[PDB]
């Protein structure tokens, strides 16, 4: 059981969005909700992202996949991003799930 | 009178007990269809086990490392071993995990609780090999502490296990309290059953079948109600996360502003149900610990637990109403431990006072009779003969835990005399008021009616519960001579013991 997180590595200029995706997959389990973690390059502290602003977060559930829409990059805005799945259920373990993250670098 | 008193005390008694008992039943079911349902070799959840000791026995500590090891779940990220040393005695029990696991051992001078840094970091920096910990005697929580942050430390760790170096453990019941949450995300704990194998002793023996009641009855009801008011110390399950959340607030636990070294049972516990997280307790799970033998180590232990029950009750109670509708049974349960034990008191009062004959008899008569139906419930449950050995029971929670209770309430507020007076002089000011009391009845009853058929029904009363006793201390002594009360496990305990 592994989840993707697709566009892992990604350079994009200042002003324009970017598409994280995250899928969780091998699972007989259904994806319940899925949060996304943010580090400054650099930092290593993470810090969670929530819904609004320029985060829009979309949540797909019979594919066991989410994604994550950041729009009108900054140059700080470059860093990891991390998604972190979540299982749910009768008999589903209440897991997270650790991507292997997307480094991004705003120019 | 004391007809009524009688008459209430059995069926509130025996009405609770059943309630009990069915729900423990409803909640066994519910995992035995929630355990149907579980896909084989099962291992998604990561698991960090956690140890936590002090001065244990070495022969014990490296059972119960073979025991660890020797579990058969697939998916245990590490083993973190915790153990507030720092000092050459101590360096035994390193010795001990250096045979059986890595032979790296850390031993940092400084306490992860009194830390600037509460990050492990600090004093770890890889997180694939077991890690074992020597640290300045603390105690118990910050020990723990440390190891959950060595746990959290490992982000795969989904839930960490929590046990007692005194403890035997089954290589089922980690899988066995790592899965019951899967069923409900809510639950946030689970309780796994813990066993006194040491049953050498009457006492022993007694406190197994106690232990065995307790496990398989109050925590399961209490388990049905997705609210264990308690852990298990030996046998515990706890999602990382919902640790996280919970450890500092329990590393930082002050009663009337004083950090509680006690019990850490029950805080942690209590915190997460404020929460308002469900906790289940799962049966199938077991744990193999020892038990207090001596009855001045029994009266202190129970003491220190009834004085950690009384500090988390107000909290529990404080905190049973986020639950809703649930935990109603919780408020229940424990009005009715204050209320029992009240009336038992009071009971007891008025039987001293009055003396009056029949009235002992007609308590004895239902006390055994109450004993005899919860021996008998035990026995089919454990499909084992000896629980009939748990109607002495009554002997050993009257002599100690009533003495430990009063023990508890008298110490909550405000050379060697003095400190060796705190832990027994109360039991020994109850044993001599038990004493005077029988003789003062036994001398103000002092006469003889063969014509009385009242009389003639206590005397016979009286009678037959001594024989019962004596016959039951007879086949509890013949029992013990051929060792056939002792338990499976003890058996080749002894054995590697004396092969060394
Ligand atoms: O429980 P049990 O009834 O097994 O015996 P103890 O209460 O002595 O053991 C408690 C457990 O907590 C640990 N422990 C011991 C002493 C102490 O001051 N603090 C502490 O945390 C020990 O490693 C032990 O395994
Ligand atoms: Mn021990």
């Amino acid at each position: 059981q592994r989840v993707e997180q697709t566009p892992t590595t990604t350079t994009k200029e200042a002003g324009e969005s970017l598409t994280i995706n995250c899928v969780l997959r091998d699972s007989a389990c259904a994806l319940d909700n899925t949060y996304w973690y943010f580090t400054k390059k650099g930092a290593t502290k993470k810090e969670s992202l929530s819904n609004g602003g320029r985060y829009a977060e979309t949540v797909n559930k019979a594919s066991k996949s989410s994604s994550l829409r950041i729009s009108d990059l900054r140059v700080e805005d470059s860093g990891t991003y991390h998604c972190k799945a979540y299982t749910a259920g009768i008999g589903c373990w209440n897991i997270f799930y650790e991507g292997g993250g997307t480094i991004l670098t705003v120019k | 009178s004391a007809v009524w008193g009688i008459s209430v005390y059995g069926v509130f008694v025996l009405g609770f007990y059943i309630a009990q008992i069915v729900f423990s039943e409803f909640n066994r079911m519910r995992l035995s269809d929630w355990i149907s349902l579980r896909p084989d070799n099962w291992n998604a959840t990561r698991v960090a086990v956690i140890i936590a000791g002090y001065r244990e026995d070495p022969f014990m500590f490296k059972k119960c490392l073979e025991s660890v090891r020797d579990s058969e779940y697939g998916n245990v990220a590490r083993l973190i071993c915790v153990i507030d040393g720092d000092e050459e005695e101590d360096l035994k029990m390193a010795e001990i995990y250096k045979q059986v696991y890595n032979d790296n051992v850390k031993k940092p001078g400084v306490v992860l609780c009194e830390s600037e840094n509460k990050n492990g970091s600090t004093i770890d920096s890889d997180v694939s090999k077991n890690i074992c910990i020597l640290q300045p005697h603390r105690g118990k929580r910050e020990s723990l502490y440390t190891g959950f942050q060595l746990a959290s430390m490992d982000p795969s760790v989904h839930a960490v296990v929590l046990i007692d170096s005194d403890t035997v453990l089954e290589k089922n019941a980690i899988l066995e309290v790592v899965y019951p949450l899967s069923c409900d995300p809510n639950i946030k704990a689970v309780a796994g059953e813990c066993k006194i194998w040491n049953t050498d002793t009457i006492l022993s023996m007694l406190v197994s079948w106690r232990y065995f009641s307790a496990f398989n009855v109050e925590r399961g009801a209490q388990s049905l109600w997705k609210t264990v008011q308690c852990v298990g110390g030996p046998l515990g399950a706890y999602t990382i996360d919902i640790i996280n959340e919970i450890k500092d607030p329990w590393i930082t636990q002050t009663f009337l502003g004083n950090k509680c070294t006690y019990g850490d049972d029950r805080r942690l516990t209590n915190e997460v149900l404020m929460r308002g997280k469900k906790i289940v307790y799962t049966p199938f799970a077991v744990g193999w610990s020892d038990s207090p033998t001596n009855v001045m180590r029994y009266i202190v232990q129970q003491t220190r637990w009834s004085k950690s029950w009384c500090r988390e009750i107000w909290y529990t109670l404080g905190s049973a109403w986020k639950h809703g509708f649930s935990g109603i049974y919780l408020a229940f349960e424990c009005m009715y431990q204050i209320m029992y034990f009240f009336l038992v008191m009071y009971l007891f009062s008025y039987i001293a006072i009055k003396a009056d004959i029949r009235a002992q008899t007609a308590t004895v008569l239902v006390s055994t009779l109450v004993t005899i139906i919860k021996s008998s419930y035990l026995a089919l449950r454990a499909k084992n003969l000896k629980a009939f050995y748990f109607v002495l029971y009554t002997y050993v929670y009257f002599f100690c835990m009533i003495p430990a209770r009063i023990t508890a309430m008298f110490t909550m507020f405000d050379a060697r005399v003095w400190l060796w007076a705190k832990q027994f002089l109360i039991t020994y000011m109850w044993w001599a008021g038990v004493l005077a009391a029988g003789v003062y009845s036994i001398v103000d009853n002092w006469y003889f009616d063969w014509a009385d058929i009242q009389y003639r029904f206590a005397l016979v009363g009286i009678c037959s519960y001594l024989v019962f006793v004596s016959i039951v201390l007879v086949i509890y002594l013949i029992g013990k001579i051929t060792t056939w009360n002792y338990t499976p496990l003890q058996k080749e305990l002894i054995e590697e013991r004396y092969l060394h």
